[PDB]
RNA sequence: ACAGGAUCAAAUCUUCCUUGAGCGACUCGGCAGGCAAAAAAAAAAAAAA
RNA sequence: UGGUUGAACAAAAA
RNA sequence: UGGAUGCGUUAAAAAAAAAAAAAAAAAAA
RNA sequence: GGAGUCUAGCUUCAGUUGUUUGGUAUUGCAUGCCCUGAGUACGUAAGGAAAAGGGAAGGUUAACCGCUAUUUAAACACAA
RNA sequence: UCAGUUAGGAACGAUAGUUCACCGUCAGAUGUAAUACGUGAGCUGGGUUAAGAACGUCUGGAGACAGUUUGUUCCCUAUCUACCAUUUAAAAAAAAAAAA
RNA sequence: GAGAAGGGAAA
RNA sequence: GGACUCCUUAACUUAAACUGAGGAGUCAAGUAGGUACAAACCGUACAAGGAUUAAUUAUGUCCAAAAAAAA
């Protein structure tokens, strides 16, 4: 086009990067207080639900994972055919612990039962 | 124009109101124009 | 009196909404329902009869499942008392125990912890 | 709690008993004892947003830049601003970093808050506040915020509370014009508000009408430029003015929206925060970059 | 500079000679609600369920709002809330049962209402008058309000209205 | 555009149309003369 | 004053008969501590 | 007499917070 | 309303309508009409064609119905002139 | 400086003093180097300047803040006539500040 | 503590400026003829030399300044210069007026007595105040008071 | 009146370092000097609580400057005092008595009773 | 609380299940603090004896 | 029917 | 050793923001 | 059926529902004058833009007291 | 001309009781209308509509003029609505004595 | 299906 | 030397709850119902008084608000 896009395109541009700092409604079906990964059939379904609740694109999630994961995990990602996030969401490939940790960092919620380490011992 | 005389009657008034103009003005216009 | 209660628009996002068949977080109306008119005889009797029916049904129950179902049914009835809690515990012991992690029993346990200081015979609990 | 005259005399004699100035290092090294074991670097995505921090307004002074330009600057101190908890979607329903700052005497602290501080393994805190942030920008509990969080030259969005001026009329509270000082003006009209609304048709005084009242004491936000930072004393010198009294709480965060798009698009920033590498030496004092063109050109 | 938002008549035919001159929807075609593809065809609707509790006396209705008109559902809900279906109805109490309505996102308003309708909320002594919010905005932020605001103003304006509303 | 209170076909190539402006608007489009483009 | 409704078409609740227990308020009697004594709930 | 336009008094965006506005928000809560 | 103490009955009727102020502006200007709870495009008077029967008097209905009728779409319309009937 | 101020002439055109009749300052903060219009009130017999010339302020009595924290003030308020983006006169007497923003500065013996 | 921190920052800034400065500030006071050469534009390498008599020295640690004044071609001009400005190239004393008078003007002194608490300029009669004595409205003289005492 | 108006009108107000006595500043200074002279002569004065709090600082100043024994401090004390009896008492009794006292030569005691005639707190 | 439960039984450091969302979160329970005095622009500043 | 769409267009229809 | 004000200085960014005064499965206190 | 603190939800200037090797993204917005594009496109000449940024006045709202000015003050305890 | 999710703004004077206007400067952004031609229990009082007095004009006159002038006391301590400020609480005043 | 032109909202 | 509705008129700008005529109806001096809300329109088997029975007046029959859609 010319030096100006259509006004519809400009409005969609502005709305494309909307970022809300609130979860301000309890009538929504989305990740909130008390989220349980096990409510969904598998990790892929839980991940898709969490990402859609966050309002993030598969490409952005995958880019963050690739750019923040370690070198060996990056090499594994490169070797893997197709897109790892898409395969995980489709339930075609099982992620590693580091990959899951980075995905959880991205989406704000756990995807499997989170294990906390206590220091308790029976006498 | 304004309510006290320009207001039309309603079902139950049988086409008349105590201070209404509209009906007679319309009838006069129909009879001899303006 | 005037019962001030309003439903607000809020700050949700339902454009391009996708149906996951998952429940929403909470009920929309959480403000206390304060009746602004006095009850009738039947209304007040129905309001207060849990104080009889709870203990009667705890006694009639011959299973931990029944005991916990009755307690859950009367969960919203206030105000529970130490003898209510003690009767529930005694009936549970007699029927033969239950999973101490079942959420129905967790209701009882959390209530006991809440009213611990008001128990006269805490050692019995 | 002394008498007025005693306090006045102590204020007068304050200068004679100041501590000697400390010796500021040029470079410092950080060891593992000052780095949280779970603090690790992150490369942000488009939605990543870092946390702010809390500081105390200390004073203001004039500083010369590289070209010789004089700027009035406000000094703020991050007085042991420490992360005390993390808010999370599943655990709290939202995401934020909880930060405590200052020191409060134990004889003034309450027992449950003392228990909170003991759980946090920190001295009693003066104030606590949240900073909403992205999931990837959450900081580990126990980390201490440093002025190195902010790159000099960056724009920062600052929030605070304006001072209280007491009860003021319309003339002083809103700058109303009043009336002439002469020409027959009545005494009650010299500083009067004049008319306060329309007439019988609307038959009200509109809400938010400007009238006399207790002036000041409002939440005010501004933009500042990070002029200088000193890591030794956790001092940040911000260009301009900031609302509040000397010693009042101040929130400092990255510029946003138009300011970020116009000023911070090319200034690199540390994510989630400054992550020191053990054994490496860093400058103690950092200045903002100089203007490319000579301010005294015309 | 700013201009009007794109309505439903910017995305389909317009027949000025017909009574229904253009099809109007709560959102654009691409923004209409739908079921997640793998999580579909697993559920069915009974459309209405009733729970009777003779001990407490508080009975429940659970209704499916998918494909129902807002006003048509609101009138029925008002009847149930008042309790006029009961032989012991009394105007001086909230004599009806409790009601749950699901699938408010799938409520329908016939005609051009989705594009035209607005809602007002009074603001005392405010020089700018009542706050006006768009029907599409309400549908995007909280679809339940669409049914709630119809039911509230179909209820009698007496002091019992908040109780039945609650 | 020629803003009118009425629309008429000025030549053999004029035709009636509906425009999706701020609202739906009736109008006349013409391939031959730009001055024949009308909006009611 | 009048309105869009009908002035005399607003039903008023009333009793179609009289009786002696109109004003008898409800009050709580003491309740058994030992419902285990009854055979049905023994 | 000639008068300035003072069109800035019609501003509707970027207005500073006031006690009246905060009390209004509290009332509407 | 507001600072206008007394206005015409028609202006008050327009002011009370529950629609967006821009559709209300269209209604005021005459490019749209409010009818039975809906905002619609006004009926179109086509030179040489009979009007919709609803718009004519009961005694004129038969004569109007005997006139030629257009059953196409706006693109096919060959009428020399058209305007909103009022 | 502001409307109705009386200002001298720094150039050698012959104008002795003039009255400011045009300036953009609502309050009397008339800066040095500001564009003004004046009405001539006194002139030498040989002066050929017009009655209502435009110009720029070069000196003022009120202190002016410099970008480096220094302050400069003079003992008079003076302006110079400008025509076609040029000074009508050939020389301007006395010292001038560096912040005038007009090449007329080059006609001054001192630039402080 | 805030004020002491400000004082320490002032001192360290003064130390840094003194280190970076390449010349020594001379001893001078009011009445001394002084010459200051300072930068005009760095990129254009333009400089300015001002010669004038000292009429004020304002000692405020980092914010200390001094005022010079001179007449050029019959036009007075005075300039206040910060003492620690990095745009000064040179500062010299052309003539000195070293004297006990200069030492006095340089030193800060204290009131001889407490009689300043009288605040005699506030010993006044208002326009509408009752006539106590023959004093006209405004500040009242003390001649009669002294005579009576 | 209404007591809450004190809070209302003092919201956001500073305490005056000096309490202002009635009359013009010269009259106030004369009153303070006269009462300081009387306090020196009597060793104790029954006053209103605010007046005692106000005069305490001038008593302290008198003692502090009288101890220094220089012409300047002597002139300061002379400007503060009126009567020869007060001068003699100060220099010949209070100064030797406080020779080793660095500071804080006076005290104010609140009587915790309201004066009968006008309900003035006393000290 | 790793508190309770299952198993041909878990990398140190729980393979899972339960704990409706382990009470909104973290604490306290001899906790909590209205008034006086003494101070005090909002606030802050005194351990007890 | 197509995010094609600020005062701009394409497909189909009768 | 200081206070206030503008004739002084700075900002004009955030609005799901800054902030607030009522945690609410409690339906007859 | 209790407390301390931090908060969720709700509310609020105008207003909208407009988003699916590398992998979009904090710009809604808007007086004039000056500089860059550029004496270029356009025009026989005369003349003379735009997309994107930047500087200097002027003004409005808000805050602040490092500087400047005005106006005011204060002038008190190192040494055992 | 049409169009908004309506976003930021449009300086001062001479004569003059003036409004609307004329003239001058700055700018290069005529704005228009309503709100009891908004607002005098918020201000002024220049014009204008009392007692005095004068000029022109009309009558025989006292007097007068939709002719011109000079002088001439502009009240109210706010009850209610509205608005701006403002406000511990369960308790830290008193009292609240059952069961039979 | 109508000044349905009191409010909601219906074929 | 009354008001408004209706019919027929003169005057008015085929204006005004304007002015002025000739006839009927209500108000005036007549409640309770309908017509959204303070006379004049509709309707009355018009109001002595009491009562928890009944009637197709005007006019209604999605809700506010009484009143139809078996298999
Ligand atoms: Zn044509």
């Amino acid at each position: 086009m010319g030096v100006l896009r259509s006004l519809y395109s400009r409005v969609s541009q502005r709305v494309w990067s909307t970022l809300h700092f609130r979860v301000g409604s309890r009538g929504q079906v989305r990740t909130n207080k008390g989220f349980k990964p096990t409510a969904f059939p598998h990790l892929g379904a839980a991940l898709f639900f969490a990402r859609m609740s966050k309002g993030l694109t598969r490409d952005s999630v995958e880019k963050f994972v690739r750019l923040n994961v370690s070198e060996a995990q990056r090499q594994e990602i490169k070797n893997w055919p197709g897109s790892v996030v898409r395969c995980i969401e489709n339930g075609a490939c099982i992620p590693s612990r580091e990959l899951q940790s980075r995905l959880e960092q991205v989406v704000g919620v756990p995807l499997t039962r989170r294990k906390k380490r206590a220091g308790n011992r029976r006498l | 124009n304004r309510n006290p005389s320009a207001r039309y009657p309603k079902k139950g008034n049988k086409g008349c109101r105590p201070v209404c103009r509209a009906m007679r003005k319309i009838r006069k216009r129909l009879r001899t124009g303006n | 009196f005037y019962y001030r209660f309003h439903k607000r628009i809020g700050k949700g996002n339902f454009n391009r909404y996708l149906e996951f068949y998952q429940k929403p977080r909470g009920i929309e109306n959480t403000l206390r329902l304060r009746y602004n008119y006095t009850p009738t005889f039947t209304a007040k009797k129905r309001s207060e009869m849990w104080k009889v029916n709870l203990v009667k049904k705890i006694a009639h129950a011959t299973d931990a499942k029944q005991v916990l179902d009755v307690w859950t049914y009367y969960r919203h009835r206030r105000t529970k008392r130490p003898y209510h809690y003690l009767l529930a515990l005694q009936r549970l012991v007699e029927v033969g125990g239950c999973d101490p992690t079942d959420f129905r029993f967790r209701l009882i346990a959390r209530g006991i912890y809440r009213t611990a200081k008001r128990f006269i015979n805490l050692p019995r609990v | 709690y002394d008498s007025r005259w005693v306090k006045r005399l102590d204020r007068l004699r304050e200068s004679k008993f100041y501590d000697p100035a400390p010796i500021i290092k040029e470079e410092e090294i950080l060891e593992a004892d000052k780095i949280h074991p779970l603090l690790k670097k992150v490369t942000p995505s488009w939605n990543s947003r870092r946390t702010g921090l809390l500081a105390y307004k200390i004073g203001m002074m004039s500083l010369w830049d590289g070209w010789g330009e004089r700027h009035a600057v406000t000094v703020c101190q991050v007085d042991r601003c420490v992360v005390m908890d993390q808010r999370t979607l599943d655990k709290d329903g939202y995401e934020a970093c909880v930060m405590g700052i200052g020191y409060k005497p134990i004889h003034k602290v309450t027992k449950p808050m003392l228990g909170v501080y003991i759980r946090s393994q920190i001295e009693p805190k003066s104030r606590i506040a949240e900073f909403k942030c992205s999931s990837d920008c959450l900081l580990p509990v126990g980390h201490e915020m440093s002025v190195r969080h902010f790159t000099p030259g960056q724009q920062v969005f600052v929030s605070g509370w304006s001072k209280d001026k007491g009860y003021l009329g319309v003339k002083k509270r809103w700058g109303f014009a009043g009336q002439n000082a002469s020409h027959g003006v009545e005494a009650k009209a010299h500083s009067s508000p004049g008319s306060i609304g329309q007439s019988k048709t609307v038959n009200v005084v509109w809400r938010f009408k400007k009238m006399a009242g207790h002036a000041g004491g409002d939440p005010r936000v501004v933009n500042c430029k990070v002029f200088r930072i000193e890591a030794q004393r956790n001092l940040i010198f911000l260009k301009g003015c900031v609302p509040g009294y000397k010693g009042s709480l101040i929130k400092i965060s990255d510029a946003r929206g138009k300011t970020h798009h116009r000023h911070n698009r090319h200034i690199p920033l540390h994510f989630p925060t400054f992550v020191p590498e053990p054994g490496v030496s860093y400058p103690v004092t950092l200045e903002c970059p100089d203007a490319e063109q000579d301010p005294f050109l015309y | 500079s700013q201009s009007y938002p794109k309505g439903s008549f910017h995305e389909g035919h317009i027949n000025p000679f017909a009574d229904v001159q253009w099809i109007s929807r709560p959102f654009m075609k691409r923004n209409m609600p739908r079921d997640h593809h793998p999580l579909a065809k697993q559920h069915t609707s009974l459309k209405a369920v009733t729970m009777l509790d003779e001990e407490s006396g508080n009975h429940w209705h659970v209704l499916d709002g998918k494909g129902r008109s807002v006003g048509g559902l609101a009138a029925q809900v008002v009847r149930l809330l008042q309790g006029k279906h009961r032989v012991d109805f009394t105007p001086r109490t909230a004599a009806g049962d409790s009601v749950i309505v699901v699938n408010a996102i799938h409520l329908k308003m016939a005609g051009h209402t989705w594009d035209t309708k607005v809602y007002k909320f009074d603001r005392k002594t405010h020089p700018a008058g009542p706050k006006i919010i768009t029907a599409k905005t309400i549908m995007a932020r909280n679809p339940a309000m669409i049914l709630n605001l119809a039911v509230k103003r179909m209820l009698p304006p007496n002091r019992l209205r908040p109780i039945m509303y609650r | 555009m020629w803003h009118r209170g009425t629309l008429s076909l000025l030549c053999s190539s004029c035709r009636y149309v509906v425009r999706k402006w701020h609202v739906p608007i009736l109008g006349v489009d013409c391939n031959a003369n730009p001055r024949h483009k009308q909006a009611l | 004053g009048g309105g869009p409704g009908r002035a005399l078409c607003t039903p008023t609740f009333h009793g179609l008969s009289d009786g002696p227990y109109r004003r008898l308020k409800f009050s709580l009697k003491p309740i058994r501590h030992d419902y285990r004594d009854v055979l049905v709930s023994a | 007499r000639w008068r300035p336009k003072k069109s800035y008094k019609k501003r509707t965006m970027g207005l500073p917070s006031t006690k009246a506005r905060r009390r209004w928000a509290q009332m509407r809560r | 309303a507001g600072h206008k103490h007394s206005e015409s009955v028609l202006q008050q009727f327009y002011n009370r309508l529950p629609v967006r102020k821009r559709f209300l502006k269209a209604i005021r200007k005459g490019t749209l009409i409010w009818d039975k709870g809906q905002v619609k495009i006004p009926p179109i008077a086509m030179q040489g064609y009979g009007l919709p029967n609803k718009l004519v008097l009961p005694h004129q209905k038969e004569f109007n119905n005997k006139l030629p009728k257009f059953k196409g779409k706006i693109n096919q319309l060959k009428a020399t002139r058209i305007w909103f009937q009022d | 400086l502001w409307r109705q101020s009386i200002v001298r002439c720094a150039d050698n055109t012959g104008v002795i003093k003039a009255c400011i009749i045009g300036i953009r300052n609502k309050y009397g903060t008339g800066k040095i180097g500001a564009r003004i219009r004046v009405s001539v009130r006194d002139k030498t017999p040989e002066c050929t300047a017009p009655k209502m010339p435009k110009g720029v302020i070069v000196r003022r009595r009120k202190e002016t803040r410099r970008k480096d924290g220094s302050y400069i003030k003079f003992d008079e308020n003076a302006f110079v006539i400008i025509q076609k983006n040029k000074a009508r006169g050939t020389k301007i007497k006395g010292p001038v500040p560096m912040e005038i923003r007009h090449n007329c500065k080059t006609l001054a013996r001192w630039i402080f | 503590t805030c004020r002491q921190t400000m004082r320490h920052l002032q001192q360290i800034e003064i130390e840094r400026l003194d280190k970076q400065r390449n010349f020594q500030v001379p001893l001078f006071g009011p009445g001394d003829l002084m010459e200051v050469k300072y930068e005009l534009s760095r990129s254009q390498q333009t400089f300015a030399t001002f010669q004038g008599y000292c009429v004020e020295v304002r000692k405020k640690r980092l914010n200390s300044s001094f005022v010079l004044r001179n007449s050029y071609e019959g036009i007075g001009v005075e300039q206040r210069i910060p003492l620690y400005s990095p745009r000064i190239i040179s500062l010299k004393v052309v003539s000195s007026c070293a004297s006990p008078t200069q030492d006095f003007l340089l030193e800060r002194h204290k009131p001889l007595t407490r009689d300043y608490r009288y605040k005699w300029k506030y010993n006044f009669r208002g326009r509408w105040s009752r006539r106590i004595g023959k004093h006209k409205p405004g500040i009242r003289s003390v001649e009669k008071k002294i005579r009576q005492r | 009146g209404w007591s809450k108006v004190v809070n209302f009108l003092n919201k956001g107000v500073q305490r005056r370092p000096h309490r202002r006595l009635p009359g013009q500043p010269h009259h106030q200074w004369n009153m303070l000097k006269t009462q300081l002279d009387q306090l020196v002569r009597s060793d104790r004065l029954e006053l209103t609580l605010p007046r005692a709090h106000e005069l305490q600082q001038y008593a302290e100043e008198l003692v502090h400057f009288a101890k220094q024994n220089t012409p300047e401090s002597s002139l300061i004390v002379e400007s503060m005092i009126f009567t020869p009896a007060a001068r003699r008492k100060l220099f010949h009794e209070l100064c030797p008595l406080y020779a080793n006292r660095p500071f804080f030569y006076t005290r104010v005691v609140n009587q915790h009773r309201l004066r009968m005639r006008d309900a003035a707190p006393m000290a």
